[PDB]
């Protein structure tokens, strides 16, 4: 039942020296070896430290790790942050012939401004009606911050029953991406006189709407 | 053997089984011809 | 899990001016067999495949030797196995052309080297594909096979027809 | 130096029984005494531990997954795999084959951790539908047009425009799981609205597990 | 003509092949006998030129 | 598969990565309106070393070797006068400034046009650098053609110009670039600049034997190698050119070992120690066991 | 030792071209004797001679 308690969200902006925990909860942290992993986003992980005190051959020497035993947390001292430290930071146990692994520590740090979200509605197409199908789909793009509500509105009623909505992902021009689907059948496409995406970002609201043509 | 040390043996060009075709052809030549296929057409 | 009697021992070093002997270094590394690999049995550096052998040694001997007087069989001292030793760079290369004026491509031969690729009596072929039929060969290799280009027009080789 | 290469299918039906292979090349399993590990990774979560083997029988299981792992290594064939036993919808993880130098120690070299997703489906072909622009889809002087994938399985499928011609204002989008098991995504692109009566836009969908390829032309709504 | 060929190709690469031995050192530190002279005394250049 | 580095404008292409000197460089160049000026040359650009500067200006050739405290990126700089209509070069930043050296060369002056252009190439100028026993050598000749990619496969040897004999190292080498400042541009070396269109090749010299081919004339016209295809290499071990129908022994098949194990003990024969972790009892930590 | 033997390479080429030659002078020399006659005569199935 040994488990290492590991700081969720640490974040510092570059050029001060900042420390990550890593507490056991049951066993002393002297008792076992314990290992810090640096692992990029989408990429295998790589060892960063090793017995506690000592640098692997190839990482800077600002890997800097320290045992608090008495409080039974290990230390890890990072001087210097830079731009490629944004990583994922976990702390090795191995108990009692069981590895133990950390909560995990991402290395954020302390950026483009407030954008306009254009909106675009399609409405569904003559193929997929063929097809006995019907999707309406909203676009959001170009926006910050990356949170947008999504209604979806047939004429006056909220629609929420077949929606599908995505997160936000980053553009190649530093701004925001995301989208809404609405799955419908072809008897309620036109049942209703018109359709609406209502988009509600930082209080402003962007609203096109389509109807069967 | 003697191929340890770099001394390959080259395997000849004409094996056994051809070697004992060529007898059996010109076997079978001065039998059935004489002379006259070697130095000609084979007459019977 | 707290106040349970632990048995801790210290398994301190010492270092001065004497020689270092308890420690030994030499470590004994995995067996391989049936690969090119070098090894050194107490009185030899040789390189050579380790193939599964199916004579007995008398118990009191630590090498084997042949007709040829050549160092082909060490008893293994790990588990009193007895292993063969063949060298592997077998003669050498052969390449076969056409000529000039009549194609570019040419096939390599390799002599007593075993493995598009046809695998003939004389080594291994490359190059030159393989067909059942036989006509009168122009340039020998041996074995009874020989290499010709015929039909595009690619190099082929066949048994030669006598 | 020596590398470490997993192998396998990327996907496996709950309640299946999982087989994922780890190849070594520039080494020997049984040379040197060291350990082999399997570790596990969710997208979003932390590292977790499955087992560690020797190149002999001996076996350590984490106990949240014991009586589940099955280990095996193969000196013949330089690799040790690993059979995992009822995979639940929780087990989607990305496999790292991580060779361990120290016991209690590191995993010094990380192999590259192959991609596992569990769903509960049978493999189909995506349903591509034209996305027409329209006097509503545009705002200023510039409109908007892209393709819409919906009903497919599994992960991923590849939009291009113009077979690649068309790479400005290309926004692919993450997919989101639908309400019944498949999914679904877009790829728009933004154009200016002067060249949309007079420019073809084809968007090629490519689903490679399906083995379907899908080529849509878009074009303007027309009134009916 | 193959018989008539070799006789002279072969004379021909082995007078080309003896011309070759002379670029040769043998062993020694140059091939041509007047250069060790030049250098060194002809006491300390007997093992050379022998 | 030799490196390709682009000089052409229409976009900003401006590349001038510090790649290292090895034993032997080929540098080729399908040259237009000659907007390459020279190269340097050195280990560390810092004034530590012996830094070469082999540079051409519109007066003369320029050869010195010296100490000079080379900046990130030097370039040549030319300026479009408005009353003149010709092209002279004004911007001379390769250097900070130099402190001692002695080689210094010149030799015959050279003409070149500082006009650029967008058209197509009509010269191929080539040059190879070598550095043997700390001998530095030029070999180069200037080829017409009518291309803008993918290169002949006419051959044409190269013949030294000048022999330097310097004595220094050398691991690193740069080449030179000069770029336009017209009327369009500011004039500014920040975002805006023009470069005219041109297209260098460097290559890196090997050692292999090669079967070179000698007409009654006394010039190459053919270079046939040894470690490329079995076909050359049946070509230069007959010492021939044309090949008849037979088989030809080259060179030997050798099958090098790829591990190495050994192992002289069995076992090491620990001395029984584990006794005193298992013994029946153990002692207490006032007389502790030693 | 390979370079040592740079010294008396031509010495390798005489002795290299010396085994060749005999070995393809043992191959024309079965060429010579067994090679007579350029048809094989099939022998016939009645042995009434
Ligand atoms: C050549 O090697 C292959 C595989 O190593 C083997 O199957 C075959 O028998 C070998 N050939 C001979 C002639 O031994
Ligand atoms: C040649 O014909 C024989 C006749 O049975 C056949 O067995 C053999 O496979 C054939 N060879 C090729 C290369 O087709
Ligand atoms: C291009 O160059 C690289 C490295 O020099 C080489 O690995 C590659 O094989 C080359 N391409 C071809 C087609 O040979
Ligand atoms: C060209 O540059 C050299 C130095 O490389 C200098 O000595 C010479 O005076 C320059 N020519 C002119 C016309 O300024
Ligand atoms: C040039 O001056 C430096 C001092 O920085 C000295 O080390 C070097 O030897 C001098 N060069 C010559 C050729 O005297
Ligand atoms: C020349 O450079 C090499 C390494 O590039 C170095 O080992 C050597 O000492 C240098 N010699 C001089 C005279 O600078
Ligand atoms: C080389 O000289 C010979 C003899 O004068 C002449 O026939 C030949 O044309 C010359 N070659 C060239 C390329 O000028
Ligand atoms: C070396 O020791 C091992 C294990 O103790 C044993 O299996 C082997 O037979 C021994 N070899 C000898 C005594 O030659
Ligand atoms: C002590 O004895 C037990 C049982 O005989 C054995 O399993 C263990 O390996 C021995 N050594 C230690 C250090 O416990």
């Amino acid at each position: 039942n040994f488990m290492l308690t590991q700081p969720h969200s640490v974040s510092e902006s570059p050029g001060k020296t900042v420390t990550i925990s890593c507490t056991g909860s049951s066993g002393s942290i002297a008792s076992n070896y314990v290992q810090w992993y640096q692992q990029r986003p989408g990429s295998a992980p790589t060892t960063v430290i090793y017995e506690d005190n000592q640098r692997p051959s190839g990482v800077p020497d600002r890997f800097s790790g320290s045992i608090d035993s008495s409080s039974n947390s290990a230390s890890l001292t990072i001087s210097g942050l830079k731009t490629e430290d944004e990583a994922d930071y976990y702390c090795q146990s191995y108990d009692s012939s069981n590895v133990v692994f950390g909560g995990g520590t991402k290395l954020t740090v302390l950026g483009q401004p407030k954008a306009a979200p254009s909106v675009t509605l399609f409405p569904p197409s003559s193929e997929e009606l063929q097809a006995n199908k019907a999707t309406l789909v909203c676009l959001i793009s170009d926006f910050y911050p990356g949170a947008v509500t999504v209604a979806w509105k047939a004429d006056s009623s909220p629609v929420k029953a077949g929606v599908e909505t995505t997160t936000p992902s980053k553009q190649s021009n530093n701004k925001y991406a995301a989208s809404s689907y609405l799955s419908l059948t072809p008897e309620q496409w036109k049942s209703h006189r018109s359709y609406s995406c209502q988009v509600t970002h930082e209080g402003s609201t962007v609203e096109k709407t389509v109807a069967p043509t | 053997a003697q191929k340890f040390n770099g001394l390959t043996v080259l395997p000849p060009l004409l094996t056994d089984e051809m070697i004992a075709q060529y007898t059996s052809a010109l076997l079978a030549g001065t039998i059935t011809s004489g002379w006259t296929f070697g130095a000609g057409p084979a007459l019977q | 899990v707290g106040y349970q009697p632990y048995r801790v021992v210290v398994l301190s070093f010492e270092l001065l001016h004497a020689p270092a002997t308890v420690c030994g270094p030499k470590k004994s590394t995995n067996l391989v067999k049936n690969k090119c690999v070098n090894f050194n049995f107490n009185g030899l550096t040789g390189t050579g495949v380790l193939t599964e052998s199916n004579k007995k040694f008398l118990p009191f001997q630590q090498f084997g030797r042949d007709i040829a007087d050549t160092t082909d069989a060490v008893r293994d001292p790990q588990t009193l196995e007895i292993l063969d030793i063949t060298p592997c760079s077998f003669g050498g290369v052969s390449v076969i052309t056409p000529g000039t004026n009549t194609s570019n491509q040419v096939a390599v031969l390799y002599q007593d080297v075993n493995c598009n690729v046809f695998q003939t009596r004389a080594g291994c072929l490359i190059g030159a594909e393989h067909v059942n039929n036989s006509y009168e060969c122009d340039i020998p290799i041996g074995a009874g096979i020989c290499a010709s280009y015929q039909t595009s027009q690619s190099i082929i080789a066949y048994t030669m027809s006598l | 130096q020596v590398q470490l290469q997993e192998s396998g299918p990327g996907l496996v039906k709950p309640s299946e029984t999982l087989s994922l292979t780890c190849t070594v090349s520039g080494g020997s399993v049984s040379s040197g005494g060291y350990f082999w590990s399997w570790i596990r990774q969710p997208p979003g979560k932390g590292l977790e531990w499955i087992g560690c083997i020797y190149y002999s029988g001996s076996t350590n299981y984490n106990p949240s997954l014991k009586s589940r792992v099955t280990i095996s290594v193969d000196t013949s064939k330089d690799q040790f795999s690993l059979k995992l036993s009822s995979v639940t919808a929780a087990d989607t993880a990305v496999y790292y084959c991580a060779r361990q130098l120290w016991l209690r120690g590191r995993f010094d070299y990380w192999g590259q951790g192959t991609l596992v997703t569990v769903s509960s489906a049978s493999t189909k072909g995506p349903s591509v539908f034209p996305l027409a622009p329209s006097s509503k889809s545009t705002s200023g002087g510039t409109a908007a047009l892209g393709c819409l994938v919906k009903d497919y399985f599994p992960e991923p499928v590849t939009v291009s425009w113009n077979s690649g011609a068309l790479t400005s204002g290309v926004h692919t989008f993450p997919a989101v799981l639908q309400s019944s098991g498949l999914y679904s995504l877009s790829s728009v692109v933004t154009v200016p609205s002067s060249s949309l009566g007079t420019q073809t836009y084809i968007c090629n969908v490519n689903h490679k597990p399906s083995n379907t390829k899908v080529d849509k032309k878009v074009e303007p709504k027309s009134c009916d | 003509l193959g018989k008539l060929q070799d006789v002279v190709n072969q004379n021909a690469q082995a007078l080309n092949t003896l011309v070759k031995q002379l670029s040769s050192n043998f062993g020694a530190i140059s091939s041509v006998l007047n250069d060790i002279l030049s250098r060194l005394d002809p006491p300390e250049a007997e093992v050379q030129i022998d | 598969n030799v490196t390709w580095f682009h000089a052409i404008h229409v976009t900003k292409r401006f590349d001038n990565p510090v790649l290292p000197f090895n034993d032997g460089v080929y540098f080729a160049s399908t040259e237009k309106s000659n907007i390459i000026r020279g190269w340097i040359f050195g280990t560390t650009l810092d004034s530590k070393t012996q830094s070469l500067l082999i540079v051409n200006n519109a007066t003369n050739v320029v050869i010195k070797v010296c100490e000079f405290q080379f900046c990130n990126d030097p370039f040549l700089g030319v300026y479009y006068h408005k009353n003149n209509k010709s092209w002279m070069e004004s911007e001379f930043r390769v250097y900070s400034s130099a402190n001692n050296c002695t080689f210094e060369y010149v030799s015959q002056p050279f003409l070149m046009d500082l006009e650029g252009k967008q058209g197509n190439f009509k010269n191929l100028r080539e040059f190879v650098f070598k550095n043997i026993d700390g001998y530095f050598k030029i070999y180069s000749k200037h080829t017409p053609i009518n291309l803008v990619r993918d290169l002949p496969q006419g051959f044409s040897a190269l013949e030294p110009l000048v022999d330097l004999p310097i004595g220094i190292n050398i691991t690193r080498f740069q080449t030179l670039l000069a770029l336009h400042r017209s009327y369009l541009t500011p004039g500014d070396s920040s975002s805006g600049w023009t470069a005219g269109a041109a297209a260098y090749y460097v290559g890196y010299l090997q050692p292999r034997t090669f079967l070179l081919k000698y007409n009654e004339n006394g010039t190459i016209t053919d270079a046939v190698d040894c470690a490329l295809d079995p076909l050359s290499e049946t070509k230069c071990t007959l010492k021939s050119f044309t090949v008849e129908k037979g088989i030809y022994q080259t060179s030997n098949f050798r099958v090098q070992p790829t591990e190495s194990i050994v192992r002289f003990p069995n076992i090491t024969n620990l001395c029984p120690f584990g006794e005193v972790f298992n013994a029946t009892r153990f002692a207490s930590v006032y007389a502790w066991n030693r | 030792c390979s370079n040592l033997l740079l010294q008396y390479g031509s010495f390798c080429t005489q002795l290299n071209r010396a085994l060749t030659g005999i070995a393809v002078e043992q191959d024309k020399n079965t060429q010579e004797v067994f090679a007579q006659v350029k048809q094989i005569y099939k022998t016939p199935p009645i042995k009434d001679f």
